[PDB]
């Protein structure tokens, strides 16, 4: 047997995401339809041996996060626990600190992953590697542009082997194209470095990058292990877009049911869109590829929608056109009213995209971006929303463009 | 009198110049602006002045102890071995201004007037306080010396260096008539002459202002240096007329230097003045510029708003606007753009400079 | 028996120009060190013959709330009353809808008063032009710039009798140079005119004060003007509370003069005039410049150079750091050798009476170079620039930022 640990974040983690986390928690944001943490456990669920899932964070649980690990724990039939952290432990520390907890039961192996992704997560086959090799550490690595690959952890591996020789976690200078994914799978052994990195720490907060990678590495415990399947971060309030693009793409193996059909009499799909069986969609609402509504929207007639997220309860009133947008819960666009943004995905293999920096302006512009609605904004008729960040609770009057409304 | 003349140093405001030659010895129309202070000094009536240098007193010196003999004044100097600002060589000088029980001038080295050196001094004996000033009226007060001066007489209520609130809109003109009195009070040690000695000054009632006439400016950017010619070009339309070099195909004030020659179906335009011993080419069009000693402009070029020093090279087809300021024995190349290039002394451009721009 | 009636906003009309703060309701926002709306209820509880104090606003009753409205309460032994309306109701339909209340006791006039404005208050000079003349709507004005006098509500006065003729609210054009401060005289015949408005819409309840009744009622002999000299400044932006701490600053010195910081040279080094709260720790080595205000609770440490900035309650700043032209939000860190630094707002210094501006955060699609506002529970790490910055409410940096809105 095998458990999974999903490392959540905390308030602190989720403040680069911060329209949208005002509302709801970074993991509980429904990327294509379900939050960002349930397509971990789907795909931990679906792993032969799975006995328990643990999510370890700083958050307080709260109504939404308790609801969600009750919902889980029904709809996945394992027991999905919440391991609530005393302080901001680092990405290792958190691991360490709940090592009994983990151990408890004697796992064969845990994964580790980083809440923050969006992957296929080939976990089957990354446990036939550790079911070959045994080793403390497995990667999950894939490869980056030369140019994008300086934005994430770079790992120099030895390609008949397959072992990590050097890891660095932002380097300034090309390293590898290999950047890691943020999947790992210890065995119970990779518990005995962690140990003496806190004792390090005595003469508790542990970084599993900077101090058990990055020391490590060809010493003979870290390895690799490659893909190319989908991967994505989700660090801006923006990039939650572009994971959910990539997962509306993989519904067309894992969950073709979820994809809306044309269906002639009913609204015009292009692309792929899921839509939640309580929205209200008017039949001359075309949506277009990489839309995803949430439950409770009621989309007017004549609406564009493309390449946006549609939250739980929001209202598009008629001949609305949204493009590249994330129109938050509760929000309303009154009739003719154009809600524009522009598409910048991470991407680690366009070496055209962005660093996805925590700084949205370049000299005073506000940089082209996904057009972010907070919850309960009113955007008015007749008005252009541009390219602009609108916060929470909201009520327009007025065209706005590359601006941030606060 | 005496007169002492404070001579600033480094010259930091209007470098590309001053990296070769100080700030009182750039000619300006064509003598420098130091020649100006002291020939009003020697038709003021003054006796012997001294100037109070601190930088580049070898070339300085050189052109004080030549032109002693020449305006038949001493023209005496106070060396400092380090800088003592605006109102330290007050103090260094005690001695040499406190002989005599009479009024001594104070100039800034910088001021180029229509000075008013008897209405200055026979102003001050009216009221017989401790220190007389010159203001005028300027649009900006906030860069320079407010008072605030009352009606007839003119006494200084108040006094501060940037107002920042706008009390008033006259400003210091640079010029001051002090009693020697004022001389013992202050040290030393180097501090401003406008913080601490005038605004205690102002709280007796012996600080005065006398208004101008006009024609003031203090020529520290160049952007001040080019709005004073044409200034100072102006006053010599307005006052002495066969001055100015009009001609054919002359457009405008052209102040020439007699060495200086100009081509044919040349364009020398409004408020331009060229220094001695330049050469012209033929097919130029040369407006708001200063061109200093030697300097050349070959043909075909487009020159506005601009400063050539000496010894400069300015090729051919060559554009020059938006004050770029070329420093002494600059060569530049053929066809050429420069907008704002402030060139560094002994550069040669070969590339276009788009945007304002210190070249070094 | 007189009383005042302060408009206070609401949680969407306050619209902050660039935020003063994000969690601490707008008028209890401290200029000066002290709350915005006491500035207000000091100048009306001095005068003689008030009896009670209102705030009309649509903010929920928060606790800042009704520990302000407590405070106040025992401070200065007045009732200060909160009436919440309903809806938003403009800045004439509160007054319409709380009638009775504003009206019990029956006062001789009552002062309405904009909580967003510095001002001298001159409520005893109002109340005896209004003593001798008793008109229905006495309006206090000031002199503005020709330029900016088309930013506030301009009145053409008739300068023998001071009866306003015209007015216009917000103007395209210039029509006059005075200027309306925000601050009225009413008798209790004044509310006879607003029920007119009412019934002209009822042919709910919102009746903006300036543009139904001060904008049609010009020219019928019912407005007239009191001109004053003294402070005026309108509080929007987050650079005109930093300016209207200046002027109340100013002010203090024969106000207050036990509020401000004496050098104590045991003690830090005081510029110009500072506040201090009693409470706050400032280090002897710290030297605070000129119009610093330091709420309660705050610590400074050794060698911090403050100037031109409101530090509030709770914030502790470390050593050797630089905070200029800043907001620094309660509970917020600022770590050693840090520097915060914004850009000053300052009126345009060549021309007589110019105001203020106040930036709007964004001048055409650029963000504007303005003062830098820290939320609460910001953390500013050690040895780092945070330059022209909004940095959001609970936010620990790691890096250098400059002319960013930082979420
Ligand atoms: N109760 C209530 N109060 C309100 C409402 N809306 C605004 N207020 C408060 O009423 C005052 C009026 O502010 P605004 O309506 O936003 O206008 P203004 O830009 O401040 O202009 C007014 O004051 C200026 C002086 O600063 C004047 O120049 C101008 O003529 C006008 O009187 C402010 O204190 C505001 O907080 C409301 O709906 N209900
Ligand atoms: N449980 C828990 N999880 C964390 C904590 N910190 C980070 N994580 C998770 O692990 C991921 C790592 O994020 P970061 O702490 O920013 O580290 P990084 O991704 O290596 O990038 P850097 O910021 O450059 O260090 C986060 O996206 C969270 O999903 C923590 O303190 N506790
Ligand atoms: N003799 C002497 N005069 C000085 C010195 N420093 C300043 N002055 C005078 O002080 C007055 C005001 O100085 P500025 O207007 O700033 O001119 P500047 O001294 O050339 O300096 P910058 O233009 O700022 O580089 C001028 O008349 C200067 O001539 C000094 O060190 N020695």
């Amino acid at each position: 047997m095998l458990k999974a640990v999903i490392l959540i974040g905390g308030p602190q983690k989720g403040t680069r995401f911060r329209p949208l986390s005002f509302e709801v928690p970074k993991p509980l944001f429904p990327v294509a339809g379900v939050p960002m943490i349930q397509h971990h456990i789907e795909a931990c669920a679906q792993v032969p041996g799975m006995q328990e899932i643990l999510l370890i964070g700083f958050y307080q649980p709260d109504e939404p996060l308790t609801q969600f690990l009750e919902a889980a724990q029904q709809e996945f039939n394992l027991p999905v626990r919440y391991l609530q952290e005393f302080a901001p432990l680092g990405t290792g520390g958190g691991l360490y600190h709940f090592r009994d907890q983990i151990l408890a039961g004697s796992p064969e192996a845990f994964f580790v992953l980083n809440a923050d992704v969006c992957s296929d997560f080939p976990l089957s086959a990354m446990l036939e590697a550790h079911r070959r090799q045994r080793h403390p550490f497995l990667l999950l690595g894939t490869t980056a542009n030369r140019t994008q690959s300086l934005n994430y952890g770079c790992i120099v591996e030895n390609p008949q082997t397959h072992e990590v020789l050097h890891y660095v976690e932002k380097p300034s200078t090309f390293i590898s194209d290999i950047i890691n994914c943020g999947i790992y799978l210890f065995s119970p052994e990779a518990l005995k470095p962690l140990r003496d990195v806190f004792q390090r720490n005595q003469q508790g907060t542990i970084r599993l990058e900077q101090d058990v990678f990055s020391a490590l590495a060809g010493q003979g415990q870290i390895y690799v292990h490659l893909t190319d399947g989908i991967w994505s971060q989700i660090k801006s309030a923006g990039s939650a877009l572009y994971a959910s693009r990539l997962y509306l793409s993989r519904y067309q193996d894992t969950h073709p049911e979820r994809l809306a059909k044309h269906t002639p009499g009913g609204p015009w799909i292009r692309g792929n869109v899921y839509i939640h069986p309580t929205a209200k969609v008017a039949p001359s609402a075309v949506l277009g590829p990489n839309v995803s509504i949430g439950k409770g929207v009621t989309v007017g007639e004549g609406v564009r929608l493309r390449e946006s997220i549609v939250l739980h309860g929001a209202t598009l009133q008629e001949h609305t056109c949204v493009l590249h947008s994330i129109v938050g819960w509760g929000s309303t666009v009154g009739r003719w009213a154009r809600v524009e943004g522009t598409p910048s995905d991470p991407n680690p293999n366009d070496p055209r995209a962005r660093m996805d920096s925590e700084s949205l302006f370049k000299d005073g512009k506000l940089l082209p971006a996904i057009t972010i609605l907070g919850c309960r904004v009113r955007i008015p008729a007749e008005v252009l929303i541009l390219n602009s960040i609108v916060l929470p609770h909201k009520e327009l009057s007025r065209s706005f463009t590359n601006q941030i409304i606060l | 009198m005496k007169a002492l003349i404070l001579v600033g140093g480094y010259g930091t405001r209007l470098r590309p110049l001053t990296l070769s030659t100080p700030k009182p010895l750039v000619d300006f129309c064509n003598k420098p602006i130091l020649l100006h202070q002291v020939e009003a000094l020697a038709a003021a009536g003054v006796d012997h002045v001294i100037l109070a240098v601190s930088y580049m007193s070898q070339v300085l010196e050189k052109e004080m102890k030549a032109q002693e003999q020449r305006l038949g004044i001493r023209i005496s100097m106070s060396h400092e071995e380090e800088p003592l600002g605006t109102a330290g060589p007050l103090a260094l000088a005690r001695d040499l201004l406190s002989e005599t029980a009479d009024p001594f001038f104070v100039l800034n080295s910088d001021v180029i007037c229509d000075f008013p050196f008897q209405a200055m001094v026979q102003f001050h004996r009216h009221h017989g306080q401790e220190g007389s000033i010159l203001v005028t009226k300027v649009e900006e007060p906030s860069k320079y010396g407010v008072v605030v001066c009352e009606a007839d007489t003119g006494r200084i209520h108040r006094f501060v260096e940037k107002p920042q609130v706008f009390v008033s809109n006259k400003i210091n003109a640079g010029m001051y008539i002090l009693s020697p009195a004022v001389l013992q009070r202050i040290q030393l040690q180097p501090t401003s002459i406008e913080k601490e000695v005038f605004p205690i000054m102002a709280k007796e009632g012996q600080l005065y202002a006398m208004e101008l006439q006009g024609f003031w400016m203090d020529i520290g950017q160049p952007k001040d240096f080019l709005t004073g010619m044409c200034l100072f070009l102006q006053s010599l339309r307005q006052k002495q007329p066969e001055r100015l070099c009009s001609g054919p195909g002359i457009v405008g004030n052209v102040l020439v230097d007699p060495s200086a020659r100009i081509g044919q179906n040349c364009s020398i335009g409004p408020n331009v003045s060229l220094g001695p011993g330049v050469v012209v080419e033929d097919g130029v069009c040369i407006r708001r510029c200063t061109v200093l000693r030697d300097a050349r402009i070959r043909s075909h070029s487009w020159l506005e708003s601009c400063i050539v020093g000496w010894r400069c090279r300015v090729g051919q087809w060559v554009r020059m606007e938006n004050v770029t300021v070329l420093g002494e024995d600059v060569i530049v190349n053929d066809e050429l753009y420069l907008n704002g290039a402030s060139v560094l002394p002994h550069k040669s451009i070969g590339e276009s400079v788009p945007e304002p721009r210190i070249i070094m």
